[PDB]
RNA sequence: GGUUUGGCACCUCGAUGUCGGCUCAUCGCAUCCUGGGGCUGUAGUCGGUCCCAAGGGUUGGGCUGUUCGCCCAUUAAAGCGGUACGCGAGCUGGGUUCAGAACGUCGUGAGACAGUUCGGUCCCUAUCCGUCGUGGGCGUAGGAAAUUUGAGAGGAGCUGUCCUUAGUACGAGAGGACCGGGAUGGACAUACCUCUGGUGUACCAGUUGUCGUGCCAACGGCAUAGCUGGGUAGCUAUGUGUGGACGGGAUAAGUGCUGAAAGCAUCUAAGCAUGAAGCCCCCCUCAAGAUGAGAUUUCCCAACUUCGGUUAUAAGAUCCCUCAAAGAUGAUGAGGUUAAUAGGUUCGAGGUGGAAGCAUGGUGACAUGUGGAGCUGACGAAUACUAAUCGAUCGAAGACUUAAU
């Protein structure tokens, strides 16, 4: 059991040894570090607190997240670590391992292993019904005027209210996502790069998050 | 080539040489590998290269035969280890790079 | 990429603004059009450093067939001026002179106005 | 992709030249089809002679599709036309010949009598 | 289409807790001794964004 | 039962718009399929009937205005019904309920059907509630940044074929299994552009007419982007992958164990087990305005004697500005000279496909060399040349009561 962070950078091609073309995701686990170790003794759950991008030291008169407010620095000086931009946890891990304040290098992973992922989805604005939900559009000609709009909401003069679960134009994008049952292809420790079969919810340079699958079959 | 310099460095290995370099409008005997029935064999396909797109491992071509009155056109990735060998024979002369004007049998590449 | 207007009218508006800015070395505009004409005219001062015939056959497209100028009761054409005069100031420098000045807004339309210059 | 009310050529010794695609057997209301997919067709014309006639209705097995198939090696293929072949759930044809070359992925579906005959498995 | 009811003197006012307008950015001049707005020009005397570079 | 044809005449005549279809669904269960069972005149496969069960699914076309209905071909099945015979401030308007005309007819006649037929105007800029998304203000007994628990709510829930077990069980034979395992697909849902293809209006090239750049050349303007062929980023489905699981807890129908009331028998009253896609738990997501306002780490930490309180400031965030990976606006995020935030420049990818000029060969139209040439929007590093200047605002000094040291 294990899990790391990373960054979607791009997708490519890569071949199996039977000649089967195999698509692939690229991800970068650069500068992963463990920061804090949240026991069940105090909090009520056993987990691992983590950090990914090196950022810089304390402000002087300074400004946004490129640099670091003191409390972050007060958290990263703690375990002999440089301050980090993205912090995330990982429950369901062998907390007996992972001393506070080390690295979670890609070598924990291995070719052939199965995984899930997590990440934000993509930017998408006020999208209509049929693009948000996939409803079916209406007729063009034969004189109509109902091309794309969401249809008749509800029932009648009775059942006056409109039920909550309906389907309407709102934003389509920002959502936590998970994609069970992907596989790993390769682990290049040189560039500290990993490769994941299939494709992941992310934009370029976005956040991506990984862990060992749960539905192995058990 | 660079798309990011992290992709390119790690896809390095799947790349390979022994690629005849050329332009579209080439007759081309592709001596290609096959397995089925557990018979470790090959085939041979011929014809005109319509396309050659893409940089990097994504690179690709598209060939075309007119076997038995029926047009056919196949497109492979370039760097497949499922390919054995290539033989350019002829070499064409054209004022297009993509060749989608190809239809029935007056189509002399010249 | 950016849109002020339709396709054509935008383009000709930019051949116009960029035809100016050299006749006068600075103008007063709304900010957006200044940004776009900045990109253009940056490319043209990058062009007039080279000075080949072909360079004239590329400045010809954007700049106009003529717009007369007189400094000393002289005859110029906004092209002779370019490859003959302007770049010969900024050879030692890259292209990318142009600067922008967020002057103020405008009573009529509420639009921000600026003073883009190459001086 | 081949679907309802789609007209095709043929390949065999039938006495028939083109067909119509009523239904595209599979699942619970498939719309589509590709190489290998058996279908239920009929006959909209005929050359003289031959066993089959107008107004008839029989099955067929698709081959020579115009939006060809992706092989798992990452290679593709494309013909120009669409076509089919007549069949009787021996998964062996009525006909005696096959013009118009064949797409090989039929082999997964265990069709070999028509693959005996086709120039060429491709 | 239409209102059915008269919009009272309260809701007409609560609805207007957002037609206010924001205190614009301001600061004194560096050597024109007066106020103006930020990352902009003075409109006076000789122009002072870092000192004079203009007339208007 | 209150889905039909009906009876009643209680709301509606200063207007409650009706048939059917499109999009949208939502529900009941008297179950159409899957799941589990009892019985059988069930040998097996297939079945008939009854019970529990509504979690999901319940198709394309021909034919009519059509509910209905017949038919074709599929399929595991192609459910019955309620929601103004759902939904017209969301759509249609084919019939029917306007005016015209006509056919059979009834009428002495104007004209009317027990009918038929060609055609025929459908307005509403959303105040409130409701709903989909999203920001302010205050609160959570000092102020901030991060992480996160998760009471609750939502979502997903489908299923075939084939190999094996085994041509075994069964039966004379024809024929032909449970159970379990294994691969493979339909439809559906999510995520993405590396592939396949689409689009791609400041990219590229060819090109017709015409006007202009004083002329040839080479260009520009206009003509649906003037047309035609390609097409980067980006956005995309038919493409690419992925998914429903496994498993456990308590259960209904049913099967039991021990066993009396009732010495026997008895599944039950005392007691114990067992058992479905159902319930729940697990799986994905949201989520402390859960006013029960949580918990953890870290950070800031004065002077004024009004005693209570006041202060400009601290940490921090913002005003302002450059910009997208986000974007209707606001918000989120990358960044702000002690800097690579965007532009430009220099390289590069990819794309287009042999620039111009020059010479040469041509009576010329045109070709060859100079040259994988020139060009290049969004993509990739480097490069402070320009632009984010100097700056102001906001924000604490931790109430009491008990019980603890
Ligand atoms: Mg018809
Ligand atoms: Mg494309």
């Amino acid at each position: 059991t294990k899990g790391i962070l990373g960054r979607k950078i791009g997708m490519t091609q890569v071949f199996g040894e039977n000649g089967e073309l195999i698509p692939v995701t690229v991800v970068e686990a650069k500068e992963n570090v463990v920061l804090q170790k949240k026991t069940v003794e105090v909090d009520g759950y056993n987990a691992i607190q983590v950090g990914f991008e090196d950022k810089k030291a304390y402000k002087k008169d300074a400004k946004s997240n490129k640099y670091a407010n003191k409390p972050a620095e007060g958290h990263a000086k703690k375990a002999d670590a440089a301050p980090k931009r993205f912090i995330r946890e990982f429950r369901n891990v062998d907390v007996d391992a992972y001393e506070v304040g080390q690295e979670v290098s890609v070598d924990t992973f291995v070719a052939g292993d199965v995984i899930d992922v997590t990440g934000v989805s993509k930017g998408k604005g006020f999208q209509g019904a049929i693009k948000r939900h996939g409803q079916s559009r209406g007729p063009m000609s034969h004189g109509s005027h109902f091309h794309r709009a969401p249809g008749s909401v509800g029932m009648a003069s009775d059942a006056s209210r409109v039920f909550k679960g309906q389907k309407m134009p709102g934003r389509m994008g920002g959502n936590t996502v998970t994609v069970q049952n992907l596989e790993v292809v390769q682990v290049d420790t040189e560039n500290k790069v990993i490769l994941v079969k299939g494709n992941v919810p992310g934009p370029k340079k976005g956040l991506v998050e990984i862990r060992t699958s749960i539905k192995k079959g058990n | 080539m660079t798309n990011h310099k992290l992709i390119e460095a790690v896809t390095k290995s799947q790349l390979r040489t022994d690629l005849p370099s050329f332009r579209p409008g080439d007759t081309l005997r592709v001596h290609v590998r096959i397995i089925e029935g557990t018979r470790e064999r090959i085939q041979v396909f011929e014809g005109v290269v319509i396309k050659r797109r893409g940089g990097g491992v994504s690179e690709t071509f598209t060939v075309r035969k007119i076997s038995s009155g029926v047009g056919v056109e196949r497109t492979f990735p370039l760097h497949t280890p499922k390919i054995e060998k290539i033989e350019v024979k002829r070499r064409g002369k054209v004022r297009r790079a993509k060749l989608y004007y190809l239809r029935s049998l007056r189509g002399k590449a010249a | 990429r950016k849109l002020g207007r339709t396709s054509d009218q935008r383009k000709a508006m930019l051949r116009d603004l960029a035809t100016s800015l050299i006749i006068s070395e600075r103008i007063e505009t709304t900010e957006a059009r200044a940004k776009e004409v900045r990109s253009v005219v940056e490319k043209l001062i990058t062009l007039g450093k080279k000075g080949d015939l072909a360079s004239r056959r590329n400045a010809a497209k954007t700049l106009r067939n003529v717009e007369i100028l007189n400094e000393d009761e002289t005859t110029q054409t906004a092209l002779q001026k370019l490859f003959g005069e302007i770049a010969e100031r900024y050879t030692e420098r890259q292209g990318g002179y142009t600067r922008i000045l967020k002057q103020g807004p405008r009573r009529g339309d509420g639009a921000e106005s600026v003073i883009i210059e190459l001086v | 992709m081949i679907q309802q009310e789609t007209r095709l050529k043929v390949a065999d010794n039938s006495g028939a030249r083109e067909v119509l695609t009523i239904k595209v057997l599979g699942g619970s209301g498939r719309k589509t089809a590709n190489i290998g997919d058996v279908i239920v067709c009929t006959v909209k014309n005929a050359t003289p002679g031959g066993v089959v006639k107008k107004g008839d209705v029989v099955k067929a097995v698709i081959v020579r599709t115009k939006s060809g198939v992706r092989r798992n090696d990452g290679s593709y293929i494309k013909f120009d036309e669409n076509a089919c072949v007549i069949i009787r759930d021996d998964k062996g044809p009525r006909g005696t010949r096959i013009f118009g070359p064949v797409a090989r992925e039929l082999r997964e579906g265990n069709f070999m009598k028509i693959v005996s005959l086709a120039p060429e498995v491709l | 289409a239409v209102p059915k009811r008269r919009t009272s003197k309260t809701r007409k006012n609560k609805r207007r807790t957002h037609f206010k307008i924001s205190v614009p950015g301001m600061t004194e001049c560096p050597n024109c001794g007066r106020e103006y707005k930020l990352s902009h020009r003075v409109c006076k005397n000789c122009g002072s964004y870092n000192g004079e570079e203009v007339a208007a």
